[PDB]
């Protein structure tokens, strides 16, 4: 089990873990968070109280680093960093745990809701769509926009999300216009799977991530590519599957952990109604259409 | 965007431009099985595709063979609609190919923008006008021709003849709506109009009669009768 320890806490801040949320007072003597599970990537995410404005925070594996925060009243945020002498780092954590100065990663035994949110996600693929190769642990807030956005402005600054258009030259074949566009089986499976992402491990993680940014940060840009990359798979005819069970356990879990209220922000109407109803696969996502027909039938 | 009354004048300008009716596409005929089961027949078919500015008409005839052991043929229509056009796009010039395609029905949309990817400076955009295109095929050549079709078949027409040797296109425009709307809402009275005088004939090269700029006045005048007169009987007024 690992720790981030942090410097301290100058200013009042509400701090949230993977889906668990604790309050800072204003220089409380806070350092920081213990028992992290091993075997996962986290993210430690942040809102001022003062200013609600721009919720940002740091993916990272303990497994990669030894990582603390420091908050900095230059920038005026809280700053991941990685301390490079372990001795150092052994000692400072060793301290504020024996001082007990650190609030313990609150993990029920049973529970697999984190596991089952990031299952297919990997750090090293984090790190290559967001881009700043100095640090081991990538940085993400509410207003970063992706590279499509951009399209439609600093590009170091970007989600560098696969690019999914369903009115495009890479998902319509010259000669199978009516056929590519009614059934997305070619883009899904050739373009994408077997071109661009390898394997479905990789398109799923990219999905997650998508989600969770969604989620934590309220990255609107991160919501409309984890649309989009349901849809693609709801609207093709031929899906393994093994992805479309697997598909159906994901979207069950992010649903499943959905804040009531952001439902009305977070989900978009058409593409579920869509996805649950209308597509090719409407028939193929039991687990999700139930917990969605259960808790969420307005929007339905 | 979407061409409406507001910017109505921006059909006659000097940009290419082309609408595109798909209306009388798929045709059939519904009838009774031996069985007492209901089943369609379809019929030749057309593109009505138009450059409001020249007259000049692309009618591509969609022979029924097209139909034969395909299915959903209403939503297969428009994507050989859209495979059409974007095929008449690719014959022409590039100094003839139009800056924007304005389709009748918003349904052609999603068709259309997918068939002309790979020319992504041609806007494509609906209307908000209701413009009585599918009344083409009250045009007895136009109808007689699709009619006789034995394979697919592409026939160029001016639908103004030669009117705009007198009138500018906002008034050809304006009198091909008018007339086409009168032949759509009461077609029997409105041929009767255009024929009534024995002595006004159709040149062998015209779609319509050849009418003096005084008897066009007097055609205009009963044709907006006509209108008003079935707006009267059809609702009571
Ligand atoms: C009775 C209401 O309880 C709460 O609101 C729980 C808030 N978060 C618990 C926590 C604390 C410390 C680290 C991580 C999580
Ligand atoms: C002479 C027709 O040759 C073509 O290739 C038709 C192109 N149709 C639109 C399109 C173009 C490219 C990719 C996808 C769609």
């Amino acid at each position: 089990m690992n720790t981030v320890p942090f410097t301290s806490a100058p200013i009042e801040v509400t701090i949230g873990i993977d889906q668990y949320s604790f309050n800072v007072k204003e220089n409380q003597p806070f350092h920081g968070i213990k028992d992290i599970p091993i075997g996962h990537v986290h993210v430690i995410h942040f809102q001022h109280a003062d200013n609600s404005s721009m919720r940002y925070g740091y993916w990272f594996d303990c497994r990669m680093g030894n990582f603390y925060i420091q908050y900095d009243p230059k920038d005026g945020l809280y700053k991941m960093m990685e301390e490079r002498d372990g001795a150092k780092f052994e000692n400072i954590v060793h301290n504020f745990k024996e001082r007990q100065m650190m609030v313990s990663y609150p993990k029920i035994d049973e529970d697999d809701t984190w596991y089952n949110l990031t299952e297919f996600v990997q750090m090293d693929k984090i790190r290559k769509i967001v881009r700043k190769d100095e640090n081991q642990f990538s940085y993400v807030d509410s207003s970063m926009t992706t590279v499509q956005e951009n399209e439609l402005s600093d590009p170091a600054h970007s989600l560098n999300y696969t690019v999914i258009n369903f009115k495009s030259r890479e998902a319509i074949r010259p000669g199978h216009e009516m056929e590519d566009f009614l059934d997305k089986s070619y883009y899904l499976n050739t373009v994408m799977l077997q071109g661009i992402f390898k394997n479905s491990s990789n398109y799923f993680g990219e999905l997650q991530f998508a989600f969770l940014n969604a989620m934590f940060f309220g990255n609107y840009g991160s919501s409309l590519q984890w649309h989009a990359m349901i849809e693609l798979i709801c609207s093709s005819a031929t899906v393994p599957k093994h992805m479309l069970d697997k598909l159906d356990e994901i979207l069950y879990y992010q649903i499943k952990t959905l804040p009531e209220q952001y439902s009305d922000i977070l989900l978009n109407e058409r593409v579920w109604n869509i996805c649950l109803y209308s597509s090719f696969q409407k028939n193929s996502l039991h687990n999700t259409e139930k917990i969605m027909e259960n808790k969420y039938p307005e929007l339905l | 965007g979407a061409m409406n009354s507001s910017n109505y004048a921006e059909l006659f300008n000097n940009d290419i431009k082309l609408f595109v009716d798909d209306t009388n596409v798929y045709r059939v005929t519904v009838h009774k099985t031996f069985e007492g089961n209901v089943a369609t027949k379809a019929i030749n078919g057309c593109i009505f595709t138009l450059n409001p500015k020249t007259g000049h008409l692309f009618l591509k005839i969609i022979h029924t063979s097209v139909w034969a052991g395909q299915k959903r043929l209403s939503q297969l229509a428009k994507w050989k609609t859209a495979e059409e056009v974007s095929a008449l796009v690719r014959s022409l010039p590039k100094e003839e190919q139009p800056k924007q395609i304005i389709v009748t029905r918003k349904a052609m949309l999603d068709p259309l923008e997918v068939h002309m990817l790979d020319f992504p400076n041609i806007a494509i955009r609906p209307t908000e006008l209701r413009l009585p295109f599918s009344a083409a095929m009250s045009i007895d050549k136009l109808s007689d021709v699709v009619m006789k079709a034995t394979e697919p078949q592409m026939v160029l027409f001016n639908i103004y003849d030669d009117w705009l040797d007198r009138i500018s296109s906002y008034t050809a425009f304006s009198r091909l709506t008018l007339l086409l709307r009168a032949l759509k809402t009461n077609e029997e009275s409105a041929k009767m109009i255009l024929l009534s005088d024995p002595t006004i004939t159709i040149k062998s090269y015209h779609l319509w009669p050849s009418f003096t700029d005084e008897q066009w006045i007097t055609i205009e005048s009963q044709m907006r009768d006509l209108i008003l007169t079935e707006y009267g009987r059809k609702y009571n007024v």
